[PDB]
């Protein structure tokens, strides 16, 4: 059943791979460089670039189930759909904690919030994203199981909490830290112009408490349902339904929709970068 | 060469010192100060302390440079863009001033030349998203300038009521009447106090609030 | 007499103005067209210059 | 499936 | 009683030199270059690009060997430039941000500038020292100040929004000169080639063409409707452009003594804020502020050329003395540096 | 005005180790680069080290590297070097030389009085193949010397530097870039030359003229001085 299936991550490649090259191209051309919350949103822009390139790779996995060449293409790009999908949301888990340090400690960040600090966060996430993977890193695990026509997914020797590691360190600490860093903004911006010297315009806490939470029903519509397809997985397992082709084959894909999402939630909100994209 | 490889090395001695001073330059709050002369501008540099008058007041934490453009007897359209990226804008306006009459021509009477001025302020290109602070100065002096004569000489289409907090009402809704960019900026308002804490304390608190405000539209939630 | 003193001092400077011996311009701006084909050779913007004498070599 | 393919 | 006859006899010396200025505007000038060879499109490219200003650049101006150059701006800094190599001479911190103007002495050794403090401040380059340190305040504007321009190490010239500009010795530190005859704020001057005379034009639209040695205003030149922001010398010394808040520049003369050609467009209705002319004078350049520095042909009056890379508007730009650079600096804190390719 | 006056050293048993200290006062010391520069006795000068300013760049001497330090703290104002293992070619007066290197400036322009230490027992050559010249007051002296390599670069300059020492006295730039005349020389000195021989002239001898005349290269380290050419009176 997989007419509609194989198209639609060629689909969503197109449109991702051509969302964060806007953000590049007015970014490493139009620079800011020292509003350190454009180079954040660069490197999430190059991450979600990263991780929409193995995307193809896997796209005919699912039409041909035959695999290329497991020895070299099967065993380092699923090493480049792991580094680029555990910055592509650890970029967002910085630039939202980037989001916290100004909006509520605007005096106490620019010691550590200058554009040379930044260079030296914005490269230390890209460095602990391989220190994750190292389980993908080793065992590639060119694997025929079903029906032959050999695959590339996991050969590990344990086994069980692989789908705990990559859910409780790329699910349940970017969206502890997003919600938190998230919930403390509202709690000041409708305290600045409430408690303190206040003004009429403290309707506006409505326009940020709305384009703030779209950013977690974006991220948790992109990533919940399938560490929820896989921790059944891990349960007791459930018939082999063709179905379950239909069904699990398009929550993967859903993952890589919260990366091309970011183009547009995270950048194009931004009225500098708005009014860059609209004079470019 | 050797001699081309130590002026080189120089020019980044320079450069990381361009670079440390201009980055201690960007945490400090910039604020001009306007208003229709004698208007109580004199008052509150003495609470919060020939060309330019460059008076820097760090007092909580945040280093605060208030600039006083008095004696700039020039045309203001000249030099005023110099002031563009700047954090608030701190105008006093005289309330003492309702029915006193100015003493250039006899015109209405100098508080119709200080909103002719403040819809110079707020509704001038550079400041488009510069939010503005007002000060109402003269607050002692007006409510027993009230009681004895009414505001209608200023205002005649005002209510009336002689009391002291009823020109609010009448005066400072007429100012921020006068913001026609009603959506890019804001128009805190504040009456001066005669206390050390509550007329520097309101150039702290709602200058964070430009702040806040400023960071929301850098970090894309506004 | 302040504001006549600003229309005394105004009369004698028009007409220490007046009393200029000026050439009509056909012959005082084509000599400033003459200027520059006398020095058209040397100006390295108006002609670029061969790029080995150039020192901006970007 | 156990990571990205059935 | 006589005000208002006076008020008349104002005027009455007014329409006088109208009749003998049309009288003497035989023909245009347009008309008899219209067999010249336009210089095509003139295309130069930033060779340089001299960044580490973090704020908008107000002034720039060339040292005389054509390499060292001296930029003003809003963060408070004068930076000296080797403009060959893009490394930094020295930085000079300035005791006020506010500045709208800076020079370089004709020798090197010294480097003004000034602004809103109405005070033209004079380093000292060439200590016995390593440091850069400051000979002389000028104290005695009354506005801000406009354009500083050195006559030597010891006679600086500067304008001020005051309606006065004022020669001064800069040794005993006080204006032995004042030239007053604008109504408006004069906001730029430039030098004769010889140095003895100069011309400033002012917020009231007119420039008045002065003598350093005498002292009062030889020619008065009007013709714009907005306020004039920026003058420069044409290399002959007997014309200036001047650039206005009206969207157009025009060239006047001294010895003809009215505008000749006006070097507008009707796509520009942005206001120019600096003027520089090229080495021939056949290249007006001019910065303005629809972001991009124009290039004009001050001989035929057509646009030939434009520096758009600049992302604010252009404040300052200068062509040097041997014509081979022209530097940009603008308000989006860069300098770029210009030489056309063959 | 300017003052540069150095310590430490004198008498030393060989193997040992001397601390010499340069302590500076009346200019920016802080933004010159710092050279240490000796003189064996009866013999020519000879440059010992380097730090360029902000301590980013250290050369050495190649006859002695690794043996000495050179060091520099701008709050105190003082310039260190540290000789250890002192040999018997280590006996010489060290000078403390200023250098500021940025476009157009006068490097190697002021040098110290000096200090003394004595123990008790490829790159370009400059040479001044003239060693004294009798010459009376009022003629036109002319001194030359050669070099390795060519000493002018790409970039346009000619990297050979002059340098007079009077009897009893330090020795004191003349010409820089072997043509640019130093600051307070009087006229009578120029300098010129092509490549790699240049020639130093005098037009009128005074008894202040008197001394013997060195010439520096600076192209590339180290800065190998020659022997000098004498003038006596």
């Amino acid at each position: 059943s997989n007419a509609v299936l194989t198209f639609i991550y060629f689909v969503v490649c197109i449109i991702g791979l051509c969302g964060n090259t806007l953000v590049i191209y007015v970014i490493l051309r139009y620079a800011k460089m020292k509003t350190i919350t454009n180079i954040y949103i660069l490197n999430l822009a190059i991450a979600d670039e990263l991780f929409m390139l193995g995307l193809p790779f896997l796209a005919m996995q699912v039409a041909l189930v035959h695999w290329p060449f497991g020895k070299a293409i099967c065993r380092v790009v699923m090493t480049v759909d792991g580094i680029n999908q555990f910055t592509s949301i650890f970029c967002l888990t910085v630039m939202s904690i980037d989001r916290y340090l100004a909006v509520v400690h605007p005096i106490k960040s620019a010691k550590w919030r200058r554009p040379r600090t930044a260079k030296m966060i914005t490269m230390a996430v890209w460095g602990v994203s391989l220190l994750v993977i190292l389980p993908i890193m080793i065992y590639a695990g060119l694997r025929s199981n079903q029906w032959g026509r050999s695959s590339c997914t996991i050969n590990w020797p344990w086994y069980t909490g692989f789908i705990i590691y990559t859910f409780i360190l790329g699910f349940l600490v970017p969206l502890t830290i997003i919600c938190l860093c998230y919930l403390f903004i509202i709690i000041k911006v409708k305290s600045s112009g409430i408690r303190v010297g206040s003004s009429k315009r403290k309707k506006s806490e409505k326009k940020v408490t709305r384009m703030v939470s779209i950013v977690v029903a974006v991220f948790i519509f992109c990533w919940l349902p399938f560490y929820i397809f896989n921790v059944s997985s891990v349960s007791m397992a459930i018939s082999p339904t063709p179905a379950l082709k239909g069904m699990f084959d398009f929550v993967v894909v859903l993952t890589y929709a919260n990366s091309c999402a970011n183009p547009i939630l995270y950048a194009f909100l931004s009225d500098n970068f708005k009014k860059s994209f609209q004079n470019v | 060469s050797a001699e081309d490889k130590a002026a080189v090395e120089r020019s980044k001695m320079i450069d990381r010192n361009l670079r440390e001073d201009g980055e201690k330059a960007a945490r400090e709050v910039k604020l001009l100060l306007l208003g229709a002369g004698e208007s109580g501008k004199n008052t509150i540099v003495k609470q919060m302390k020939t060309g330019i008058v460059e008076t820097h007041f760090t007092f909580k934490d945040l280093h605060f440079k208030m600039f006083d453009v008095g004696a700039q007897r020039s045309e203001r359209k000249k030099w005023i863009h110099c002031f563009e990226g700047v954090t608030a804008i701190i105008f006093c306006v005289a309330l003492s001033d309702y029915d006193l009459v100015l003493a250039e021509d006899e015109e209405m009477n100098r508080m119709h030349e200080s909103m002719k001025l403040f819809d110079s302020i707020c509704n001038n290109k550079w400041f488009t998203d510069t939010s503005i602070i007002l000060f109402l100065n003269k607050k002692d002096l007006f409510e027993e300038k009230i009681k004895k004569s009414p505001l209608t000489i200023c205002y005649p289409e005002y209510a009336g009521s002689n009391t002291y907090e009823e020109a609010a009402a009448y005066i400072q809704c007429q100012f921020e009447d006068l913001n026609k960019r009603k959506d890019t900026k804001e128009i805190y308002t504040h009456f001066t106090c005669s206390t050390d804490t509550k007329n520097v304390q309101f150039v702290f608190d709602a200058v964070t609030d430009v702040i806040i405000k400023n960071n929301l539209k850098d970090c894309g939630l506004f | 007499t302040a504001s006549i003193a600003q229309a005394r001092k105004l009369v004698e400077q028009l007409k220490m103005e007046a009393n200029i011996d000026r050439i009509k311009v056909s012959k005082a701006a084509a000599d400033l067209m003459a200027y520059c084909e006398a020095h058209a050779k040397e100006d390295p913007l108006l002609t670029p210059v061969p790029a080995s004498e150039n020192p901006f070599r970007e | 499936c156990y990571x990205k393919v059935c | 009683s006589e005000l208002d006859q006076l008020r008349q006899e104002a005027e009455q010396l007014k329409n006088q030199i109208r009749d003998a200025r049309k009288a003497c505007a035989d023909a245009t000038l347009s008309q008899i270059t219209n067999n010249i060879d336009p210089v095509g499109r003139i295309q130069m490219r930033t060779r340089r690009t001299l960044r580490g200003h973090l704020a908008k650049i107000y002034a720039m101006h060339w040292g005389t060997d054509s390499r060292l150059l001296v930029s003003a701006s809003q963060d408070g800094k004068l930076i000296i430039w080797d403009s060959y190599t893009t490394n930094k001479v020295h930085a000079i911190p300035l005791r006020s941000s506010w500045v709208m103007t800076c020079a370089y002495a004709p020798s090197g050794n010294y480097v003004a500038c000034g602004g809103l403090d109405n005070i033209c401040s004079i380093y000292n380059l060439k200590t016995r020292e390593g440091n850069v340190r400051v000979s002389r305040e000028l104290a005695g504007h009354t506005g801000y100040l406009s354009c500083c321009r050195f006559l030597d190490d010891n006679q600086i010239v500067t304008s001020s929004g005051d309606t006065t500009c004022a020669l001064w010795d800069i040794e005993t530190g006080q204006q032995t000169t004042t030239f007053t005859g604008h109504t408006g704020d004069v906001m730029s001057l430039s030098l004769a080639p010889d140095t003895r005379l100069f011309v400033s034009g002012a917020c009231d639209a007119s420039a008045k063409l002065w003598d350093v040695r005498e002292g009062m205003c030889r020619q008065t030149f009007t013709g714009h409707e907005s306020d004039i922001n920026a003058i420069c010398f044409f290399p002959n010394g007997n014309a200036f452009a001047t650039g206005s808040d009206d969207a157009t520049c025009r060239l006047f003369d001294l010895r003809a003594d009215q505008e000749l050609m006006t070097y507008s467009h009707d796509n520009i209705i942005c206001g120019i804020t600096s003027v520089s002319f090229s080495k021939s004078g056949r290249l007006l350049l001019a910065g303005y502020d629809d972001f991009n520095c124009n290039v004009w042909d001050a001989l035929k009056a057509d646009r030939a050329g434009v520096l758009a890379g600049h992302d604010n508007r252009v404040s300052c730009l200068g062509v040097t003395d041997d014509g081979m650079a022209v530097a940009t600096g603008s308000w989006d804190s860069f300098l770029k540096i210009w030489n056309g390719s063959s | 005005d300017v003052q540069l006056v150095e310590s430490g050293g004198g008498l030393v048993q060989p193997g040992g180790s001397r601390k010499l200290s340069c302590s500076a006062s009346g200019f920016a010391f802080s933004s010159f680069g710092m050279h240490w520069v000796r003189q064996a006795p009866e013999k020519g000068l000879e440059w010992v080290a380097y730090i360029s300013s902000g301590s980013g760049t250290i050369y050495y001497a190649d006859t002695v590297k690794g043996r000495f330090t050179i060091s520099r703290d701008d709050p105190k104002n003082t310039l260190f070097l540290q000789m250890t293992s002192l040999r018997s070619e280590d006996t010489a007066m060290y000078y403390c030389v200023r250098s500021i290197y940025y476009y157009g400036s006068s490097p190697f322009d002021f040098w110290g009085q000096g200090t003394t230490l004595t123990v008790s027992s490829s790159d370009i050559v400059m040479t001044q193949a003239t060693s004294s010249v009798p010459v009376t007051p009022g003629e036109s002296v002319s001194i030359s010397c050669r070099s390795s390599k060519s000493l002018l670069h790409s970039n346009g300059n000619t990297y050979l530097y002059w340098f007079l020492q009077r009897p009893g006295q330090s020795p004191q730039l003349l010409i820089y870039r072997m043509s640019n005349l130093a600051s307070g020389v009087p006229d009578r000195f120029s300098g010129s030359g092509s490549g790699t021989a240049f020639t130093l002239t005098i037009s009128r001898l005074e008894a202040e003229d008197v001394g013997v005349y060195y010439c520096m290269q600076h192209l590339e380290y180290p800065l190998t001085f020659g022997a000098g050419t004498k003038l006596e009176l």
